[PDB]
């Protein structure tokens, strides 16, 4: 019913994708992608992947830019300046910006200069005119007319926020800290090279890499009353998929016991968060998770309240495909509510 | 003596400096180094090293556009343009192109128009080029070579005992299939690039991509000219790797007459260069090690008395640093204007 | 119809049931399972796995010394000394031996004690066993043999393709080196072990080991006796590996003639076995691939004529298991008394 | 001067070797190790450790069970079973019990009957009536009579006591929890395979593994005032060495700021810890930190107080040298302090 273009054809683009055809029947239509390298270079890619593994379907490449999925044709561009894309000539609807550039209002909106009708930004936002949505949690604040950009938030945001919910909305979240043991990505260095973040720089695959992130701050952006109240690091280590974070609010509530935390989880999760939250009590391990559509899934029997009003809890969430997921669902919101430097590490 | 320019401070970059400061009594002296990166970079990355571990030596960010070794103060500019560089302005006499990008005349030269004297390029040659591997043919370099290649981290290795075979056994024919660890060319993850396959994980997979030491190799040893010819395999290891070679000899032989011939010569000739190894070792036990390249005579088997199989390690960082060193080393000696 | 027993519910164990889960009709019937693991842990293990992942059916530990699979009951029982195993009292006729240890006469032999009819053995037999390579003599089989082997997972793959090309080149001689993923047998870290080698790193080393399969082909293919020998490097992958041959034939040939034939033999006689792929991939591309050997094309490289290099891709786990599965799934036929 | 007999030649018992080896002029004298493989298995992994690298030195194969480290030989036998051990036959003063298995009483103690005199447990012990010692912190706690049979506790016990000492010693911790993300060890699968604990089978090379741990109740057993206030998980990621840990405790005191928290360390670093603590202000990753000789280091950058009483730290410690090098000084303590002045599973 409603054209997609996807800008920025790399994991999460290519994950957000897959998402989208096997699906029930989305108002969503990918019909163009916008990949620096070719109906080649980006059907490859599509049918090969050492994380997903290989497309199950026909992937053939038609035209000298038409590949097809099935036989569904997919018209595919390449340039770096989104001024020139024919988003206008195509009539395309919605952009799934998903390259890590294009993260400002100036930016991600050179897309609606082009002729496109809407925005969606597969990261956090560089500006502040932006709203940041996470599905399961404040998805109804988004109707048509406001706003034509949004951002569906991190990867990490969008496994706290969910839980970080129903932890302060059914026990009270005075404050606290947090910790991310996060799969390496893109972002790093294969091997010691040079890298604006002198920790980004190492050899992604062999070390235990810590490095800032907002994720923690960012989740007020969707629960206000926490504002200021959370924040954290995060772990790089040799894992190419499938993070966990590692939560630690001093609760304001009585002090609970361990197991009934778990509960409220338990409660909304198959409740007011079926398709987001989720708790899995058999003992897994990150492996266990690839392919998750939860957007976050707690460790039940990892789960421990220590001082009374000290809470502790650990959640499972695939940083690729689930965030795609979310990303498809958030793309799926907009149809049902519609009528030093610049560079800096590539 | 002998000025010298580090351009491209990279791996082979670092790996050479350092490479270096090991060494007594020089020929060679860094003034400058430029990379894309600035002081804070050049330092950091310098002192702390993931495959080679911390540096010993007092690395510090002195200046604006320098960093301090010891005390040895050194430049550091960054131009994504070479003939910007001063290398006229510092009189570079010898720059040490490790960027990847600069392997031709074209790109090479724009070192000689900032006012460079002569391009050691930290790689094969792309085009007509000098390609010299010390061991191998190292008395065919002359002063008069602007511009010369140090060729491949493989050629280097395979090269040295393949000279030894031919010059014993008489290289027929035969293939090579590297073993190697992967390298800042491969995409960390499933991402675009002009090898579809080094375009897939590299940590994740056992990547075949083509080499050119297979060929490179009669670059140096004029005699083997489409004789030999191999593939590689990217396997995830961030350093050291093992080459299998297979040549078809004329003089019928056995397996330890071949390995004896790598010992003479290493012992004599090669000393310095080819080694052996009894003692069963693994990738890991190979780091640092000055030689170009190592035989695992254990390993070494024959076939029908012809088909010769020899495993050799080596790595691919250090040992070719030490190379490059040896090279430039040289340029230093039998250097007249 | 055919009643088996699983010991050893290790990698080829648990990859062997699943391979079983997934065939229509098939002649084998699993009814219990001995491994030194609880019901607890053969639960687990069948369905996480770290690398087939999360098994598609619903796994239950149903009972004390039992697990549901799909409603159809499996025994889990625990001995580590077969002849206690009641083998005779629940009528086994054939048992998969998977354990690693029990690959000789006298070992494999408990299993019969224990009141079994035949044991196959998962692995390359020890000292005198019929030894079959689906689709290289499984009609050499007989309801006779009470103990046979299925080779290894390198031979299982290495044979068929080396069959295509003697029985159409003839195979002269020629040596093979198998990249190989770890296993199982490796040490996580530098600790003892009978071969020094494999006793090291494993995830951070390419750890040359020995192999078999080598000479092993000859067991399956009389002709090519003391023709084939090559070794194998242990690389930091979990699973899929790659075999690179090189073969001198007497018949001169080119690049995609020798291709070609494997084709050929691919889409008639081995088909279901051996396969060809032209998209260039890599080691992970090739997870749960019913075949035994896939030979990678746009790699396939000849020399002089007469020297050919092949390499061929094979799920060391899956493939291998689907093929078990097979031969097991023979025995079931051609089964009298 | 003192005998020293090594029972277990593995990481942490030869990462002990080595530590010991390349010494000022330590008063133990490694004489014997209980390497079940031969000369051959033991000399070799001396020699080339993949963690390590290259051991720095003369390593050869002298008679047919005593091989030597630059002349000074070292005789090794292989025994399951301590009684069987010559320990009295050499007259081995102190043994580092480096397996695992041997850390209750009854166990450790074989080596006692066997003819040893004291017995060094190198992992914390199952039994109640052992001391568990952390250099550092209560070593002073023992002292020649008491007992002959002591632990050097937990890798991670041993990177996290020095730094929570300073904590609640000039701040005061209320209570708190902590994480570990841990480099794999060899109590892990390689593959996916049998193992006592559904975590610890799962490859340890492919995945992030939760796994139990006491290294947090047992900092107790060295601070007491702590007892029953900390706890947490670990996390075993692809890593060989080197790993982090992340406490989460909200202080008593005020709601000092972050840098200052810092400062008390620097302070408790250059002085009382002078060997043991130490603050590395300058973004490194894991693998900066091998054989680092540090029983624990803060990463400065990484440190953040939130709401005034919650503090939270992370520190750097190698698990395989940095525990060995506690172990070689718990050792050398004994020895300063020495007459001569007044169901069976895992595999
Ligand atoms: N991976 C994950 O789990 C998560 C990632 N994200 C965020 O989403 C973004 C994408 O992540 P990821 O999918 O991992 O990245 P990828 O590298 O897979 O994808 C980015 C894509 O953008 C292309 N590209 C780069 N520059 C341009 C440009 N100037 N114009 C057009 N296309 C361009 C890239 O091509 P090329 O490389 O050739 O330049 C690449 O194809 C990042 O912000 C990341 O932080 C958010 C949540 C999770
Ligand atoms: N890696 C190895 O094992 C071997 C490599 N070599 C050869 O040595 C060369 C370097 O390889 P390697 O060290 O691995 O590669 P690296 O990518 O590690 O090093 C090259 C460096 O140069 C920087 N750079 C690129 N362009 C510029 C520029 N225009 N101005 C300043 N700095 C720039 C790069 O930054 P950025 O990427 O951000 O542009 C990078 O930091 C290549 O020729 C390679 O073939 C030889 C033997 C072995
Ligand atoms: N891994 C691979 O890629 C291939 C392996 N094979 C062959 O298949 C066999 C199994 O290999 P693999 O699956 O990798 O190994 P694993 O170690 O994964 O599996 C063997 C299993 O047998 C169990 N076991 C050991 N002894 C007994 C016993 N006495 N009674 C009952 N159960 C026992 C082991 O438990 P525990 O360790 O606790 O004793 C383990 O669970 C070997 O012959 C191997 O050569 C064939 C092709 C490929
Ligand atoms: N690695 C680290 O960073 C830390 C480990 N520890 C603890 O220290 C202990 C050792 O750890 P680690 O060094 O990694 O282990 P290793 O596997 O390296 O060492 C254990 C050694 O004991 C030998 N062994 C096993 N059983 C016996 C026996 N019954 N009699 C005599 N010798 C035996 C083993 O031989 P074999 O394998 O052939 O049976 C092996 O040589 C464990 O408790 C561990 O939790 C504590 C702190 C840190």
């Amino acid at each position: 019913k409603l054209k997609v273009a996807i800008n920025g054809f790399g994991r999460i683009g290519r994950n957000f994708l897959r998402c989208w055809h096997g699906r029930k029947d989305s108002p969503l239509d990918v019909v163009v992608v916008n990949d620096s390298g070719g109906v080649k270079s980006a059907t490859h890619l599509l049918k090969y992947d050492s994380i997903l593994g290989t497309f199950k379907a026909d992937v053939k490449i038609i035209d000298n830019e038409t590949f097809s999925i099935d036989g569904k044709p997919i018209k595919v561009v390449s340039n770096r300046d989104p001024l020139k894309l024919p988003w206008a000539e195509l009539g395309i609807d919605i952009v799934i910006e998903g390259t890590g550039v294009f993260v400002d209002g100036p930016g991600a909106g050179k897309h609606i200069q082009a002729g496109a009708k809407k925005v969606i930004i597969t990261a956090p936002a560089k500006g502040s005119d932006i709203p940041t949505y996470v599905v399961g949690v404040n998805e109804k604040d988004y109707g048509h007319d406001v706003a034509n950009i949004i951002s569906n938030a991190s990867c990490t945001t969008n496994c706290l926020a969910p839980f970080v919910k129903v932890l302060d909305e059914e026990l009270g979240i005075v404050k606290g800290t947090m910790t991310t043991t996060h799969s390496y990505t893109g972002d790093q260095r294969l091997l010691d090279a040079s890298h604006r973040d002198l920790r980004r720089a190492r050899a992604a695959a062999l070390n235990i890499v810590p490095t800032s992130t907002g994720a923690a701050k960012a989740v007020s952006l969707v629960l206000p009353q926490l504002k200021g109240k959370l924040n954290g690091i995060a772990l790089r280590v040799p894992t190419p998929n499938v993070s966990v974070v590692d939560l630690v609010v001093n609760i304001e509530k009585v002090g609970v016991t361990a197991e009934d935390v778990n509960n409220a989880f338990r409660k909304a999760a198959a409740g007011p968060l079926k398709g987001v939250l989720d708790v899995c009590d058999i003992p897994l391990v990150s492996v266990d998770f690839r392919c998750s559509d939860f957007s976050s899934t707690i460790d039940s029997s990892l789960t421990m309240v220590m001082g009374g009003d000290m809470v502790k809890v650990v959640a499972w969430y695939d940083n690729e495909w689930g965030y795609s997921q979310r990303v498809v669902d958030l793309a799926d919101l907009v149809a049902n509510k519609w009528p030093f430097c610049c560079k800096l590490y590539e | 003596k002998l000025k010298v320019a580090i351009n491209g401070f990279g791996r082979i970059g670092r790996n050479f400096l350092r490479c270096w400061h090991g060494r007594k009594d020089s020929p060679l002296d860094v003034v400058v180094i430029n990379d894309t990166g600035g002081v804070k970079q050049a330092s950091h990355l310098l002192k702390y090293d993931s495959i080679l571990g911390t540096f010993d030596a007092d690395v510090k960010t002195a200046g604006d556009s320098a960093i301090s070794v010891d005390g040895k103060v050194i430049k550091v500019v960054s131009d994504r343009n070479p003939v910007n560089l001063p290398w006229g302005d510092m009189g570079i006499d010898l720059v040490i192109e490790g960027t990847g990008v600069f392997v031709d005349r074209d790109g090479a030269g724009k070192h000689l128009q900032a006012g460079a004297k002569k391009v050691l390029i930290t790689a094969p040659g792309k085009g007509d080029i000098p390609t010299y591997v010390v061991g191998v043919n190292e008395e065919g370099y002359t002063h008069a070579d602007t511009i010369i290649s140090n060729a491949s981290c493989t050629t280097n290795c395979l090269a040295p005992f393949v000279k030894v075979l031919d010059q014993k056994f008489g290289i027929i024919k035969g293939t090579m299939t590297t073993t190697h660890s992967y390298t800042g060319d491969q995409r960390l993850l499933d991402a675009s690039h002009r090898d579809l396959r080094r375009a897939r994980a590299a940590c994740l997979n056992i990547v075949p991509t083509s080499t050119g030491a297979a060929k490179a190799v009669a670059l140096v040893l004029p005699n083997l000219k489409g004789k030999l010819n191999g593939i590689a395999l990217r396997v995830p290891t961030p350093n050291v790797s093992v080459v299998d070679l297979v040549v078809q000899v004329s003089k019928k032989t056995f397996a330890e007459e071949v390995n004896a011939a790598f010992r003479e010569s290493a012992d004599n000739e090669l000393k310095g260069i080819l080694s052996v190894c009894d003692e069963p070792l693994v990738s890991i036990d190979f780091r640092c090690t000055d030689v170009s390249s190592t035989i695992d005579s254990s390993l070494t088997m024959v076939m029908g008395d012809d088909m010769v199989k020899v495993i050799a390690w080596y790595d691919n960082e250090w040992g070719y640093s030490q190379r490059v060193v040896d090279l430039a080393d040289i340029v230093a000696n039998k250097w007249q204007a």
